[PDB]
């Protein structure tokens, strides 16, 4: 939830930039924290709660 | 313009200060505060020349 910057685009003969973020109702609690998975780098969810 | 079939090649003697201009120093920018493009303004261009 953090809103990272990505790379710009042309526009209207300007260039704009591009933000990817997550959506409305995946940051309104914190609850997303407690169950935020890590990769782990094999596939395993691993909760963040341990 | 006799032995020089190529480029107009034009030569002129220079003013000597260019900021004061020679005589008549009519200069027009058409601008375009809509970005609708180049051939939209280069088309409006002709047509402020005709």
């Amino acid at each position: 939830l953090s809103s990272s910057y990505v790379s710009d685009f042309p526009n209207q003969g300007r260039l704009q930039r591009v933000m990817v973020q997550a959506d409305g109702d995946a940051r309104m609690q914190p609850a997303d924290i407690l169950n935020l998975t890590v990769p782990n780098s094999s596939g395993i969810a691993v909760p963040l709660s341990s | 313009m006799g032995t020089l079939k190529d480029g107009f090649g034009i030569a002129v003697v220079p003013p000597p200060i260019l900021e004061l201009g020679n005589g008549s120093g009519l200069s027009i920018n058409l601008q375009d505060r809509n970005n609708t493009g180049h051939t939209a303004l280069l088309a409006k261009r002709n047509e402020l020349i005709q």
